[PDB]
This record gives structure tokens, C-alpha cells and sequence, in this order.
């Protein structure tokens, strides 16, 4: 019903139309830390193989 | 060899259509869990429609349309009716009714308005509300019910002046069973009942309501099978009493009228509901009730989205929806009709 | 690219490894003198996989010739692709372990390993990015299963993160009348359910079957069971050997078909079943290779499949036809038999089609299942297990090497757990 | 003219790209060697196409792009392909193994080692930006590399540039296209990291396109070719407005403006007509009120759910071609008297809209058949949380087994992480709710 912001170029054109109207990001730091932990972990399970392979 | 899976226990109505598949030899019944079926017959609540048709080399149908609620739920049918320019608030043929919040789009100040309107031509001011009923002439008494319960409510005009049957000067409302196959055809079947009342109707006492009620339950506790067995009158017997006591037939004097009343209601949400562009295909049987008054003029009161049938009727039924239904979409193995397709285009 | 790097170990390792190695050079045109004569780049393009490249353009089995006796390895070195292996690459004893696991893994198999080992390490070093290993061997033996079970260990404790691989040949007594066969097989198996990534169990059972009742042999030999060992691991080495999308290294293979560690072997299966020479003159069509791939009577390991469920399966079309029909003929399978399929691993089913197919036919396809019914051929071996164990019997052969009766009810403890965790989730529902 | 960045990670983010940057060479009249005639400073410029392109004395325009795989194949193909000439080899960053499937192993094992060189190289990037806007991040959720290095990546640049915009289109896993049984797990890991660090994201989902190029371009069996030529007509639809003059979505800032009030629903349905094949014999020109009708379709959605029953938000409408206003309202008038449009109660009831009057470019001798005019809708629904139910069930029934979970753990990641994105998710399939339905 009504047509606003008409915006026109030579490339084309743009506008809107209403038809009614309405009624803190992790740290660098943390992120090494939780990447380490991790590879902590893989070393570990890893290290524990090493050590019944011994046996 | 289709497959199917079975989600809702209960259901009467499904329950017999399982037997009937599983007895045709050439349908397979899969566990809850197996997402690879052809066929879901769908639990009441939180029915997961986003997980349909999603599976690769399998055409998939359930047995509710989604969306189909905003017709089943007392509330919701109110709303609709009133919004739908189809419809209109000037439906002919649904009492006026309001939606009533309790305090403890509201349209009490609405209501009151229209009451406080009637106490005027002093005409009968007779209300019902449910959701736990309660008929009353005092604006009051029911709305201070309502207010005492955490349940969203329907206020209702009251018929006053009902058709009653005779011997006995007894009220009924009539139920027919709709089928609405994937294709959007509007099937009613040929049976209905009337679901009698068994106690005289009482023109001046609201308290006591095996006269004022006629569920087949709420009669079973209170003189119940006296003029027919479980107080459930069919078509058959109701026709020839219209004939013989009013000297008129069911179709002409009833049944133009229902078809009227299901066409309009379920032609106003096809748009909402359709399944026709899409990904997985719905069927659904819908239980449409409906009072006759002393006029022999119909109205709706509620629509059921998982009604369940009348005893005498199950067989009959089950195997339409397994025909209309389930068949059209899924053919047997190769080599009378129980419904009316409910068809019309008015040139104008 | 991705180096595998390739052990055969015993007789039946040795016949089986060298047979691929016939199978796979000439899926790629190379020739027994290790020159290429193909005419395709599909050829080409991942051969590093398993040739080294020599200089002179050759190409050489990146493959490790393993024994305790001479007898099996002059005659693969006697063989047709014989002259193809590397000659430092054959290592070999001399008294042979004599059907005994505690020779292969303790006594005699201890001095030789240590000279494989350095074969494979030297192996290793020249490769830019090695994904693992691939051993080839029989369960039933001496060899092949003490002495290829201990390098499994030792190749474990240098190469932790590299992915493992066998193709190990279990023991029936229809093919074999010595007696400790289910000694040798289930402390093997131990020591696989620990130490291997993938198995796939080639069921000496269910080759001789195979070969009587339906490829109408009435006396099958070795060489007939091998040419269907062959088909299989060129069949289930397709992925790795061809340009593809689905399961185109072992790690990959590894997390699509191993949902808990322990429960990684395998049932791999053929369509079309053929014997040696005789002649397939008609091309199977899309429906049959479906078919015949899921049928019990094209496994190469002796379950019922229809008394277990998939966990996982991979499913390899060769040659040219057409997707699409691959496409609905899979869906087809997996929807008109959807209780097989376990409803807790959804798309447990995954396809490859490569267009290059094998050897003398036109088309085949391979199938690879991770099905609980697998149990039934651990419950043979440890019924034939139980009944000589529970007296002792012939246990002196194990123990004059030093093991002890405690390794033996270890070995069978671990065996049982392994067939229990099967059925639990044979039983699991969702 | 600030500039913009993209970063395209895995198999599917680099194929994907380069089905893109092809089309814009074309669309923007460049050449394999780099040289557009048209382009009449030399050695630079504020040109609208430059957000996405820079510019060498020797007039050589090259993308602000940085493929990163983890392993080679894929990027060698762009290294060595007709575009190699387009790239700065610096630009193309190769691992040496890949993450199997495995998100674990992308994000913590091989993430671990790579990000840092990663993060220069685009660092180079920004460097050569006089205003730079943000990144646009092409990813599958589903390979390892796509769902564990990116959402680490996109840790990384909320760090170092955290005042800037980050778009995402994101490759949802289908089961006729797939390579591993773990892409649920995979998708819910990314989702719930990338959640917070991502202004707004396009998801498609293989299996719309997949189903769109059987039916509506008659191909048997699609390959990745055909999808990501698809993928890219709408890609290039959502991203003209960067590179083309304009007053609509303009900067990246605008999409989330004009698409995402609520941030954590920062989710938009694409949806796309007409798509008719080349080897359509003969066809009618589809009139604006066809097209227009068209994307209200599910059919012609990227994600396959029923925007009938939700809510909208926001709703853009971006046409290419032969189209003037008066004839898109009279469609929008038509239309809504026709369909179940619904927004939230605190929204207009509206359409921003942008009318490029050049038509789409096609890749020649490609399945796409030149037309008059096209629309690209960008709608933010809830329908599209059926999506999420979809991945979250598949989780669900494998997560109950711990089925696989072993990979994941063995790379060092917790089993707590699995729990943990899942809650996340089920409060956004909550969050859906709350905002589309009332009864
Ligand atoms: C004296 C009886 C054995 C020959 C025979 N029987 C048995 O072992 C007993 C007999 C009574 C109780 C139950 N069964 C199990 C047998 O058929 N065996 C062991 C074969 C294997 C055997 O068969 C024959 C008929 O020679 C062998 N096959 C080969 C063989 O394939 N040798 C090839 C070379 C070769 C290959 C692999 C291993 C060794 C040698 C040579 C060529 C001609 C070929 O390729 O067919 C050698 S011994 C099958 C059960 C598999
Ligand atoms: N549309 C499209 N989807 C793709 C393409 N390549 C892969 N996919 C899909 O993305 C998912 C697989 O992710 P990939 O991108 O191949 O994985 P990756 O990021 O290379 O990670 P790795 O596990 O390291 O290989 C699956 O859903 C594939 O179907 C492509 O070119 N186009
Ligand atoms: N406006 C009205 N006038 C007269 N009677 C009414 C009425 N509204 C309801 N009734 C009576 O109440 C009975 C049941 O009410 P209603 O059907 O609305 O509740 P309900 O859904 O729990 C039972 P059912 O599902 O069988 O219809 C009807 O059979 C009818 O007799
Ligand atoms: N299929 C097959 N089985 C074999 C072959 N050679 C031996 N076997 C079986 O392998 C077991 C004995 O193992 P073998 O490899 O000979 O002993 P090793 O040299 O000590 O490893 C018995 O079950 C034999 O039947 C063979 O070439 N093919
Ligand atoms: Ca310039
Ligand atoms: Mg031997
Ligand atoms: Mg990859």
C-alpha cells in the first residue's frame, strides 16, 4: 500500500513498502588455554598406550 | 510393501486402520523410531511435521494436517471465525461467541457490550462457557468462573430453543466425520449420529445436566438407553422421524446445511494447511458437531481433529480411510461409495 | 600421495598378499618389471599409495615379504609378479613355527622382527605423509598369527597415530585338520580387537562354502579360495587406489564404519561371485549386483546377516553405469529392509561408484559391513575354543615356550566380551 | 568503499568459491589473466566491484580471498585451473593431512597448527585495505576442516577484528550428497562455537539444491558441479549490492540491520526463481508476479520447511533483470492476498527491495538457461529452526549410543563439549519457538 525510500541509478533502484505497521567474546588467552588442555589430553591417552606397550 | 509407523496408542480410530493395513499382506508396521515409513499415523501433541519428507526414494503421508488446529481448539475456531473476511462476523450459522482470558485480544469490554445490549430487548440471556462448563443467565456467575481457573475460555450464546426429539421432549447435537484426503477432496461420510440427551428438556433449570448435555459420557453416568441403545440415534431412523413428524427429509431440512458448514470452514484454511506444493503429503478425519434448533436450522459447534467414531460404525469407516485415504496414494496389488465429495463452484 | 605401507606375513599371508599385489598391478597397468603401460591417468594418479616410484620410471610394491621359512617366499619370489618386489623387502628365517602362536609371537618370531621392523622403517622415512599399515595373514597359524600379531604391537609402539589395518583369514576345519587352530585364532584375535583400526575377517568357512555349493567346485584348492580373497581386497581397496569422494583414505574409512573401538571387523562381501578362468559373458545389471552384493551367499565371512544388524555398511560399484539406478537401487535395499539397519545410526549406508572395473568383467561391486552378527564366528571359534581349553588339552605346545594358562583364559575372557558387546547392540533400541 | 574479505575453508567453502569468483570475473567483465578492458583506472580505485577486488599497476584485479584446506587436492585444482592467474599464491594455504570427518581434529589437533599462519595471511589482506568491512566464511558443517577449523577461525577473528562483520554461508549436510555418517555431530560442534562470532548466516541445504537441479534443470544425478553452480547464482544475488551501485544492504552491517533483530536468530531463508534449464527447448518468460509468487514456493527454497507456519522478521527482495516497482508492488498486493504471510507483532509487515537491471549472468555451457529477470527473497522465519530439529534428532539417537564419540575424544576434545553444544541448541530451538508461534 505504501512505497518509501524510493533510491534510484542507473544500475537499478531500491526502496521499501509497508503493508501494515507493527501492532564478552573469548580471550586469545582462553582460547590457548582450552587448545592446550586438549592437546594435554591427547598426551596423556597417548603416553598411557606408550606405557602398556611397555608392560 | 509399504510401511508404516504408529505414534498415538489411544487412538480408536487407528488402532483399526493399523489391522486392516497390516491384514491386507502387503503393509509392514516399523517401530516408533524408524524414520524409513511411508505412512505415520501421528501422536495428538507436538506431532514432529519438520521431520517429514526428508527421506530419499520414500513418498511420506501422515494423518494430520498441520496447522489444522487453529479449527480444533474452541479459542482458535472463534478467532477464526471472526477474522476470515469468508467468514465473517456475520456468520450465519456460528453463535456469537467471545474469547475470555482469566485475569487472576481479550474481548470482555466486546462481550459485556453485546450483553448489556440483550438485558435490553429483554430476550433471552442464555450463555455457555468452556475451554468444565457452566450455563448461566448472569454476565457474573461466569465470568467469575472462569477467573477461578487457569484455563483459557470460550463465552458462547446458548441455544435457547433447541429441536427436541419425541417421545420425550429430548435435546441431541448431530456429529459427522470428515475425511480430507492429500489432494485437498473433502469427503463426509454417509453416516452420522445423533448423540441423544434421555432427560426431558428443561426450559427454566440449568443446574442439573443430563437434559442440557449430550456427551455419550456424561449420559452413561444418569434413564440412559430408554428410547435407543446408548443414546446414539442414526441417520436411517432420524430421516424417517423427520418425515414422519415434521414431513420433511434429512437432506433437505439438514444435511444441505452441514455440507454448507464443512465446505466453508475447511475452504477458509486450505490456503493455511494445503500440502499439495509440498515435500511430504497430510490426510486427516475431523469430527464436525452440530445442534439443530426448533427451526431446523444448523450450527456449528465444535470441529474434533481426532474424533473417534460411533461403535456400530468403526468397520466401515476404517476401511474409507484406508480407500480414499491411504490407497489413492499408495495402489494395492490389482484386481458403492461410502462418502459425499464435498464439491461446489458458484459462477459469479 | 598418502603412503600405505604393506606386511604379508605366513604362508597364507604371503600367497594371499602376493595375489594383490597380481590384482591391483594390473588394475593399474603396471607390469611385472614395474613399468607402466596403461592407458589412462586414472591409472596415475594415486599409485603412490602403494608403488614407490623408482627411478627409470618404475614402480615398486611398497610391500614387506614376511616368514619363519623359506619355502613360500622362493616361490613368490618365483611367482609371475616376482621380480617386482624389492629384494631387501623378503625377510625370512629358517625353522618355521610349526603352527605354534607362541613361537611366532615369543620364541622364534621375537629374533626375526626386529629385521622387519627395520624394513618398515625405512619404508617409513621415504614417505611424505604416511596414513598406516596393511597386514595380510592367516589367524590359524604360527607365522601369520604370533609372529604378524607381535609387529602389530611393535608397529603400534612406533607409529601410534597411524591408522592400522588387516585382512585376517580365520580358520575352519573344513579347509584345516590341525587341531590348535582356535588356540592360534583366539589369542590373535586379543590381540586385534587391541591393536588393529579396521579388520576385515575373510572366513576360511565361508570360501570353501562358496566355492562347493555355489561356483560348483567339488574340490576346491587353495587357489580357488584366494582368487575370491583377491576380488575382495581389490574390491575394498578401490576407494583408496581411485580419485573419490567417500572413504578415499583409512581414517576416513575408519570414522564412517567404526562406531565404538572394539567392534571394527568386518564383513566384506562380492558380486559377481566367479571362479578362475571360466567365463563371464553376460554383465550383471544394477538390480542384480544390489542383490547379490547383500546376499549371505556372497559374504566371505560365515554369518547370517538376516540374524544380526548393520551398524555401519560401505558399498563399491565398478565400472560404467549409471548413478541415478545405483542411487535407487541402494535407497531400494535399505528401505525395503529398514530393521537390519540399526535406527540409531542414521545413513549408516554410504556409496562409491568408480568407473574403472576389474579384470574380466564389466561390472562388479563390494561390500563392506560392520554387522553385529559377526558374533557368530567369534562364538565358532570360541566354542571350538572352549571345548579343548576346559581340559587342557594340547596346551604342553604352548607352555614348552614359556606362556602361562593365564594368557589362554585372558585371551578367551577378552574373546567373550567382545561377542557380549556385540549383542547388546544387537538388542539396543532407540 | 570499504573493502570486504572472503574466506573460503574446507572442500566445500573452496569448490564453492570458485564456482563464485568465476561468476563474478564474469559478471564483472574480468578476465582469466586478471585484465578487465572496462575498468578505466589503472592501479586502483573506490569502485564498487573493488570491496572485492584489488587492483596492481600491471591492471591485474586479484580477490580478496584466502582458500585454506588441510589437505591439497582441492586447492592444487584452483592453483592450476583456468582462474590460476587470478591468485596470489600466498592467497591458497594447503595442510598436508585432512580432519577425516572429524571436527575434533579440525578444530583442536591440526587447528592448533595452523591457525596462526592462517590468520597472517589474511592479516596480509587487511593490510591492503583502506576501510575493511568484515568477511564473508564459506564452510560445509559437516567435514571436518569446515566445522573444526572454521568455527576456530571465527574465534580468532572476533579477537583481532572484533568491530568488524562476519557473514557466513554455511553447506548443511544431506544424506544424497554426504561423505560421513558424523556430520550431525560436526554441525551441532560448529554451530554452538560459531554462534556468538557469526552477524548473520545463509544456510543451504544440499538437499534443496540437490532436489531443485533434478526437477527444475533435469539433471539425473547432480554432482557438485551442478550444486555449486547453483549455489553461486544465489550467492552472487545476496553479494551484488556490495559490488554494485546501489542503496540497499550496502555494507555488511546492513544485512544484519535489515535481516537480524534478534542475534542469536540470525539465520535468513534464501529462496530463488526462476531456475530453467538450458536444454529447455522453449520457454515463456516468467512475468515479476510469477517470480515473485515463486518465492513463497518451498520448492524454490535453499532449506526445505513450511514458512506458513511461523513468523517472519524481515523480508528483502532482490531482483535481477528486466523489473520496475510499480510491477513489484502489484505482485506484493496480489501475493499477500493469496498466502499465509505472518511477521511478529513488533515488526512492520513489509519488504525492503533492490532492482538490478542487469539480468543473471550465466556460466556458458553450464545447465542454467539466460532469463529476463530473477529474485533472490531473504526472509528471516522461524520455520527455518526445522532445520535444527532435523540435525538435533540425528544427534539425538546417535549421541544416546556415544556412538562414534571415541573419535572425538581421542583427539582431546570432551565429552562434556558434545552435551554442551546440544543444550545450546535446544535453547535455540526454544528461542525459535518462543518468537513464531503463540498458542
Ligand atoms: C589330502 C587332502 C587335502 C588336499 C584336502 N583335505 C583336507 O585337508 C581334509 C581331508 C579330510 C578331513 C577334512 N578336510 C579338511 C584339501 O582339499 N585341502 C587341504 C584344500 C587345500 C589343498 O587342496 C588341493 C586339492 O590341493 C591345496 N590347494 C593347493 C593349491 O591351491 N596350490 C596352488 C599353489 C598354492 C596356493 C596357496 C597355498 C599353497 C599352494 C597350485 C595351483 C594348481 C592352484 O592355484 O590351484 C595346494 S594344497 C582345501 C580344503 C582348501
Ligand atoms: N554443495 C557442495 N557440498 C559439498 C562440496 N564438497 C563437500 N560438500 C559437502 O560438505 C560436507 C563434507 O565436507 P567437506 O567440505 O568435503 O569436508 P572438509 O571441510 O574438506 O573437511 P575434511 O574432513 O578435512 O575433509 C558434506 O555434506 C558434503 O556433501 C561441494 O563442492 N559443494
Ligand atoms: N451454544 C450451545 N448451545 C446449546 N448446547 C451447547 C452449546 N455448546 C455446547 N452445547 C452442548 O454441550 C455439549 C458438549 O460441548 P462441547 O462439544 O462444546 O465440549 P466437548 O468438546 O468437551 C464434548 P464433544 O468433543 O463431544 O463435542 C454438546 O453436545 C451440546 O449439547
Ligand atoms: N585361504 C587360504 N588359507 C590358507 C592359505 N594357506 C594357509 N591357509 C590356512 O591358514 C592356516 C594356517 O596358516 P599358515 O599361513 O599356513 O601358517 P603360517 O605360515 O604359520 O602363518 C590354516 O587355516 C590354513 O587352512 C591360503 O593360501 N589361502
Ligand atoms: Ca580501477
Ligand atoms: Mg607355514
Ligand atoms: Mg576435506
Amino acid at each position: 500500500m505504501e512505497v518509501i525510500e524510493l533510491n534510484k541509478c542507473t544500475s537499478g533502484q531500491s526502496f521499501e513498502v509497508i503493508l501494515k505497521p507493527p501492532s564478552r567474546d573469548p580471550s586469545l588467552e582462553e582460547i590457548q588455554k582450552k587448545l592446550e588442555a586438549a592437546e594435554e589430553r591427547r598426551k596423556y591417552q597417548e603416553a598411557e598406550l606408550l606405557k602398556h606397550l611397555a608392560e | 510393501m509399504y510401511t508404516f509407523v504408529v505414534r498415538d496408542e489411544n487412538s480408536s480410530v487407528y488402532a483399526e486402520v493399523s489391522r486392516l493395513l497390516l491384514a491386507t499382506g502387503q503393509w509392514k508396521r516399523l517401530r516408533k523410531d524408524n524414520p524409513r515409513f511411508n505412512l505415520m499415523l501421528g501422536e495428538r501433541n507436538r506431532l514432529p511435521f519438520g521431520r517429514l519428507g526428508h527421506e530419499p526414494g520414500l513418498v511420506q503421508l501422515v494423518n494430520y494436517y498441520r496447522g489444522a488446529d487453529k479449527l480444533c481448539r474452541k479459542a482458535s475456531l472463534v478467532k477464526l471465525i471472526k477474522t476470515s473476511p469468508e467468514l465473517s462476523e456475520s456468520c450465519t450459522w456460528f453463535p456469537e461467541s467471545y474469547v475470555i482470558y482469566p485475569t487472576n485480544t481479550d474481548e470482555r469490554e466486546v462481550f459485556l457490550a453485546a450483553y448489556n445490549r440483550r438485558r435490553e430487548g429483554r430476550e433471552g440471556n442464555v450463555w455457555i462457557a468452556k475451554s468444565g462448563i457452566l450455563i448461566s443467565s448472569e454476565a457474573s456467575e461466569l465470568l467469575d468462573f472462569i477467573d477461578e481457573q487457569g484455563q483459557v475460555h470460550v463465552i458462547q450464546k446458548y441455544l435457547e430453543k433447541p429441536l427436541l426429539l419425541e417421545p420425550g421432549h429430548r435435546k441431541f447435537d448431530i456429529r459427522s466425520w470428515v475425511l480430507v484426503d492429500h489432494l485437498y477432496n473433502i469427503y463426509l461420510y454417509r453416516e452420522g449420529v445423533l448423540r441423544t440427551s434421555s432427560e426431558p428438556y428443561n426450559s427454566a433449570n440449568f443446574q442439573d445436566k443430563t437434559c442440557h448435555l449430550t456427551n455419550h459420557c456424561i449420559q452413561k453416568e444418569y434413564n440412559y438407553g430408554r428410547y435407543e441403545e446408548g443414546n446414539e440415534m442414526f441417520f436411517e431412523e432420524f430421516n424417517q422421524y423427520l418425515m414422519d413428524a415434521l414431513n420433511t427429509t434429512l437432506e433437505n431440512s439438514i444435511l444441505l446445511q452441514i455440507k454448507h458448514i464443512i465446505r466453508s470452514c475447511l475452504m477458509c484454511i486450505e490456503p493455511a494447511i494445503s500440502t499439495k506444493h509440498l515435500h511430504y503429503q497430510s490426510f486427516q478425519l475431523f469430527g464436525f458437531d452440530f445442534m439443530v434448533d426448533e427451526e431446523l436450522k444448523v450450527w456449528l459447534i465444535e470441529v474434533n481433529g481426532a474424533p473417534a467414531c460411533a461403535q456400530k460404525l468403526y468397520a466401515e469407516l476404517c476401511q474409507g480411510i484406508v480407500d480414499v485415504a491411504i490407497s489413492s496414494v499408495f495402489p494395492l496389488a490389482d484386481t458403492t461409495s461410502i462418502f459425499i465429495k464435498l464439491h461446489h463452484h458458484h459462477h459469479h | 600421495m598418502r603412503e600405505i605401507v604393506h606386511i604379508q606375513a605366513g604362508q597364507c599371508g604371503n600367497q594371499i598378499g602376493a595375489k594383490f599385489w597380481e590384482v591391483i598391478s594390473d588394475e593399474h597397468g603396471i607390469d611385472p618389471t614395474g613399468s607402466y603401460h596403461g592407458d589412462s591417468d586414472l591409472q596415475l594418479e594415486r599409485i603412490n599409495v602403494y608403488y614407490n616410484e623408482a627411478a627409470g620410471n618404475k614402480y615398486v610394491p611398497r610391500a614387506i615379504l614376511v616368514d619363519l621359512e623359506p619355502g613360500t617366499m622362493d616361490s613368490v619370489r618365483s611367482g609371475p609378479f616376482g621380480q617386482i618386489f624389492r629384494p631387501d623387502n623378503f625377510v625370512f628365517g629358517q625353522s618355521g613355527a610349526g603352527n605354534n602362536w607362541a613361537k611366532g609371537h615369543y620364541t622364534e618370531g621375537a629374533e626375526l622382527v626386529d629385521s622387519v621392523l627395520d624394513v618398515v622403517r625405512k619404508e617409513s622415512e621415504s614417505c611424505d605423509c604416511l596414513q598406516g599399515f596393511q597386514l595380510t595373514h592367516s589367524l590359524g597359524g604360527g607365522t601369520g598369527s604370533g609372529m604378524g600379531t607381535l609387529l602389530i604391537s611393535k608397529i603400534r609402539e612406533e607409529y601410534p597415530d597411524r591408522i592400522m589395518n588387516t585382512f585376517s583369514v580365520v580358520p575352519s576345519p573344513k579347509v584345516s585338520d590341525t587341531v590348535v587352530e582356535p588356540y592360534n585364532a583366539t589369542l590373535s584375535v586379543h590381540q586385534l580387537v587391541e591393536n588393529t583400526d579396521e579388520t576385515y575377517c575373510i572366513d576360511n568357512e565361508a570360501l570353501y562354502d562358496i566355492c562347493f555349493r555355489t561356483l560348483k567346485l567339488t574340490t576346491p584348492t587353495y587357489g580357488d579360495l584366494n582368487h575370491l580373497v583377491s576380488a575382495t581386497m581389490s574390491g575394498v581397496t578401490t576407494c583408496l587406489r581411485f580419485p573419490g569422494q567417500l572413504n578415499a583414505d583409512l581414517r576416513k574409512l575408519a570414522v564412517n564404519m567404526v562406531p565404538f573401538p572394539r567392534l571394527h571387523f568386518f564383513m566384506p562381501g562380492f558380486a559377481p561371485l566367479t571362479s578362475r578362468g571360466s567365463q563371464q559373458y553376460r554383465a550383471l545389471t544394477v538390480p542384480e549386483l544390489t542383490q547379490q552384493m547383500f546376499d549371505a551367499k556372497n559374504m566371505m565371512a560365515a554369518c547370517d546377516p538376516r540374524h544380526g544388524r548393520y551398524l555401519t555398511v560401505a558399498a563399491v560399484f565398478r565400472g560404467r553405469m549409471s548413478m541415478k539406478e545405483v542411487d535407487e537401487q541402494m535407497l531400494n535395499v535399505q528401505n525395503k529392509n529398514s530393521s537390519y539397519f540399526v535406527e540409531w545410526i542414521p545413513n549408516n549406508v554410504k556409496t562409491a561408484v568408480c568407473d574403472i572395473p576389474p579384470r574380466g568383467l564389466k561390472m562388479s561391486a563390494t561390500f563392506i559391513g560392520n554387522s553385529t552378527a559377526i558374533q557368530e564366528l567369534f562364538k565358532r571359534i570360541s566354542e571350538q575354543f572352549t571345548a579343548m581349553f576346559r581340559r587342557k588339552a594340547f596346551l604342553h605346545w604352548y607352555t614348552g615356550e614359556g606362556m602361562d594358562e593365564m594368557e589362554f583364559t585372558e585371551a578367551e575372557s577378552n574373546m567373550n566380551d567382545l561377542v557380549s558387546e556385540y549383542q547388546q547392540y544387537q538388542d539396543a533400541t532407540a | 568503499m570499504r573493502e570486504c574479505i572472503s574466506i573460503h575453508v574446507g572442500q566445500a567453502g573452496v569448490q564453492i568459491g570458485n564456482a563464485c569468483w568465476e561468476l563474478y570475473c564474469l559478471e564483472h567483465g574480468i578476465q582469466p589473466d586478471g585484465q578487465m578492458p572496462s575498468d578505466k583506472t589503472i592501479g586502483g580505485g573506490d569502485d564498487s566491484f573493488n570491496t572485492f577486488f584489488s587492483e596492481t599497476g600491471a591492471g591485474k584485479h586479484v580477490p580478496r580471498a584466502v582458500f585454506v584446506d588441510l589437505e591439497p587436492t582441492v586447492i592444487d585444482e584452483v592453483r592450476t585451473g583456468t582462474y590460476r592467474q587470478l591468485f596470489h599464491p600466498e592467497q591458497l594455504i594447503t595442510g598436508k593431512e585432512d580432519a577425516a570427518n572429524n571436527y575434533a581434529r579440525g578444530h583442536y589437533t591440526i587447528g592448533k597448527e595452523i591457525i596462526d599462519l592462517v590468520l597472517d595471511r589474511i592479516r596480509k589482506l587487511a593490510d591492503q585495505c583502506t576501510g575493511l568491512q568484515g568477511f564473508l566464511v564459506f564452510h560445509s558443517f559437516g567435514g571436518g576442516t569446515g566445522s573444526g577449523f572454521t568455527s576456530l577461525l571465527m574465534e580468532r577473528l572476533s579477537v583481532d577484528y572484533g568491530k568488524k562483520s562476519k557473514l557466513e554461508f554455511s553447506i548443511y549436510p544431506a544424506p544424497q550428497v554426504s561423505t560421513a555418517v558424523v556430520e550431525p555431530y560436526n554441525s551441532i560442534l560448529t554451530t554452538h562455537t560459531t554462534l556468538e562470532h557469526s552477524d548473520c548466516a545463509f544456510m543451504v541445504d544440499n538437499e534443496a539444491i540437490y532436489d531443485i537441479c533434478r526437477r527444475n534443470l533435469d539433471i539425473e544425478r547432480p554432482t557438485y558441479t551442478n550444486l555449486n553452480r547453483l549455489i553461486s547464482q544465489i550467492v552472487s544475488s545476496i553479494t551484488a549490492s556490495l559490488r554494485f551501485d546501489g542503496a540497499l544492504n550496502v555494507d555488511l552491517t546492513e544485512f544484519q540491520t535489515n535481516l537480524v533483530p534478534y542475534p542469536r536468530i540470525h539465520f535468513p531463508l534464501a529462496t530463488y526463481a526462476p531456475v530453467i534449464s538450458a536444454e529447455k527447448a522453449y520457454h515463456e518468460q516468467l512475468s515479476v508476479a510469477e517470480i515473485t509468487n515463486a518465492c513463497f514456493e518451498p520448492a524454490n527454497q535453499m532449506v526445505k520447511c513450511d514458512p506458513r507456519h511461523g513468523k517472519y522478521m524481515a523480508c528483502c527482495l532482490l531482483y535481477r533483470g528486466d523489473v520496475v516497482p510499480k510491477d513489484v508492488n502489484a505482485a506484493i498486493a496480489t501475493i499477500k492476498t493469496k498466502r499465509s504471510i505472518q511477521f511478529v507483532d513488533w515488526c512492520p509487515t513489509g519488504f525492503k527491495v533492490g532492482i538490478n537491471y542487469q539480468p543473471p549472468t550465466v556460466v556458458p555451457g553450464g545447465d542454467l538457461a539466460k532469463v529476463q529477470r530473477a529474485v533472490c527473497m531473504l526472509s528471516n522465519t522461524t520455520a527455518i529452526a526445522e532445520a535444527w530439529a532435523r540435525l538435533d534428532h540425528k544427534f539425538d539417537l546417535m549421541y544416546a549410543k556415544r556412538a562414534f564419540v571415541h573419535w572425538y575424544v581421542g583427539e582431546g576434545m570432551e565429552e562434556g563439549e558434545f552435551s554442551e553444544a546440544r543444550e545450546d541448541m535446544a535453547a535455540l530451538e526454544k528461542d525459535y519457538e518462543e518468537v513464531g508461534v503463540d498458542s
